[PDB]
């Protein structure tokens, strides 16, 4: 789990979001010029650079087949691109600029795009059948929904406090609960994420105080519930804002980035506490913070610099020698003088 | 007189005080006497006193030019036998002879060395124990021990012999 500084990315500049496939083996840096950088790990070196655009790319999101990324800029076209040779196979120039796009993990003709004002409706691949999801109140002007893990439902955020969720294609109201934030004065929802097992999920609210919440508490409270949360994470002594959070490879170790001060904090679902601050460059101001899903190294977007952060196995390699144990003193022995078992090896 | 010599020794080896005993060193290193010969049918004894539980200690002839630092049977210059499961040894080498010696005997042992004008054999409580190989070399011939830990082995060579067999005609070494 990342402790070291490990080096960095100077390859292209106005580096602006990324994330990973299932996989974890490329890494498609979002640019300011309208571009999607590739980097591999295992090689280090850039295959393919699509120079998709000449507007600032806002949202990426990969899907599982690993072929068709979805993006979308102040162009305010939601594209989709294909990693073989760089096949722009659609192009959806539409109003209302984009926050966030997000599939359904296995039925990936239908992606989420969540608009600037109003509320996010469900797009597809090929028909324009977007499939409207009716958000109530309408006045707040920011409202952020996602799927669940498996896709099998869809849960939605507002700027009031109030919680919606549906099912994934017929919207069911089945759950709908307003958030705890203070006593009076409640707040607004900036992110919402999931794991990669388990449907433990995260509340990304804006006063300063991450929630953690899991499905089958609100599954069990469902329609006018009262919630309460695993965990309660802030940090009362630099009083910082949060920019962007994540999910570990197991959904147990949160990763949640500053927004005014370039620096990691990373906690446990399970307790609770800090355990280690990261640091980089102290003149940044970072935007976007990606986790890998089977091996923890983290990426982290600032001025166009893009970091590896792993630790470096200081212990040792331990390949050669599960034998040879150490006798610290000169320790001598020198009195001494001198078909079970068939299993398949074709399996 | 007939006895044992001042620097045939390891300083990990303790010859004691009254050059009729010699105490063991808990590994494995030689120490030989200084009374030989080089033709001819002769005679002398070991008397082992005291062993300890599972022990290895080997006893023979020997040559001086050989290892200082060996357990017994390591070289071509002599032969050996173990107390334990009882082997002869040429080169260190397991060729089972017999069952091995235990605590309260006398191992007496037997040369027999013709010339132009060679076997050993070792005794045991009388018992003549067989013979170990033929036609062995030429040289100054030393007994040899080495030991387990450290135990009670007696050496004797005065004519008032414990055991002395009725099978074969040989002479003290205390002649010399």
């Amino acid at each position: 789990y990342p402790e070291e500084a490990d080096g960095t990315l100077d390859c292209i500049s106005m580096a602006l979001t990324c994330t990973f496939n299932r996989w974890g083996t490329l890494l498609a840096v979002g640019c300011n010029d309208g571009r999607i950088v590739i980097w591999d790990f295992l090689t280090r070196g850039i295959a393919k650079i699509i120079s998709a655009h000449i507007h600032p790319v806002c949202s990426l999101c990969w899907s599982r087949d690993g072929h068709k990324l979805v993006s979308a800029s102040t162009d305010n076209i939601v594209s989709q691109w294909d990693v073989l040779s760089g096949d722009c196979d659609q192009r959806f120039r539409f109003p209302s600029p984009i926050l966030k796009v997000q599939y359904h993990p296995r039925d990936q003709n239908k992606v989420l795009v969540c608009p600037m004002k109003s509320a996010p409706v469900m797009l597809t691949l090929s028909d324009s059948k977007h499939v409207v999801l009716p958000v109530d109140d309408d006045s707040d002007l920011n409202v952020v929904a996602s799927f669940d893990r498996r896709g099998e439902y869809i849960y939605t955020g507002n700027a009031k406090g109030k919680i919606l969720v549906l099912k994934t294609d017929s919207q069911d109201l089945v759950a709908s609960f307003r958030v705890t934030t203070g006593t009076s004065n409640t707040t607004a929802i900036k992110s919402i994420e999931f794991a990669r097992k388990g449907s433990c999920f995260l509340i990304n609210t804006a006063d300063r105080i991450i929630r953690v919440y899991d499905g089958r508490e609100i599954l069990t409270c469902g329609r006018d519930g009262e919630p309460e949360p695993m965990q309660k994470l802030q940090d009362l002594v630099n009083r910082t804002p949060w920019k962007k959070c994540c999910f570990s490879g197991d959904g147990e170790y949160i990763v949640a980035g500053s927004a005014r001060q370039h620096a990691l904090y990373i906690w446990e679902k399970s307790i609770g506490n800090l355990v280690k601050i990261l640091h980089g460059t102290r003149g940044e101001l970072l935007l976007d913070v990606a986790w890998h899903p089977v091996r923890p190294i983290i990426a982290s977007i600032s001025s166009g610099v893009v970091s590896i952060w792993a630790q470096n196995q200081v212990e040792n390699w331990s390949a050669f020698a599960p034998d040879f144990k150490e006798l610290d003193e000169n320790v001598e022995y020198e009195e001494r003088e001198s078909e079970d078992e068939e299993v398949d090896v074709t399996s | 007189r007939v006895l044992l010599a001042l620097h045939d020794r390891a300083p990990q080896l303790k010859i004691s005080d009254d050059r009729l005993t010699v105490v063991g060193e808990k590994g494995y290193s030689m120490v030989r006497a200084s009374h030989g010969v080089r033709k001819g049918a002769w005679y002398f004894e070991i008397t082992v006193d005291e062993m300890p539980p599972d022990t290895a200690a080997r006893l023979g002839w020997s040559q001086p030019l050989g290892n200082l630092q060996a357990p017994l049977g390591y070289d071509k210059f002599s032969y050996s036998w173990r107390s334990k499961k009882g082997t002869k040894f040429h080169q260190s080498i397991g060729k089972h002879y017999s069952s091995g010696y235990g605590q309260g005997d006398v191992l007496g042992f037997y040369i027999n060395l013709p010339e132009d004008t060679s076997e050993i054999i070792f005794y045991k409580n009388g018992v003549n124990q067989g013979v170990a190989y033929k036609d062995i070399f030429e040289g100054v011939y030393f007994p040899a021990i080495s030991l387990y830990k450290s135990c009670t082995v007696s050496i004797n060579f005065g004519p008032c012999f414990k055991y002395p067999p009725k099978d074969l005609t040989y002479r003290p070494m205390s002649d010399m």
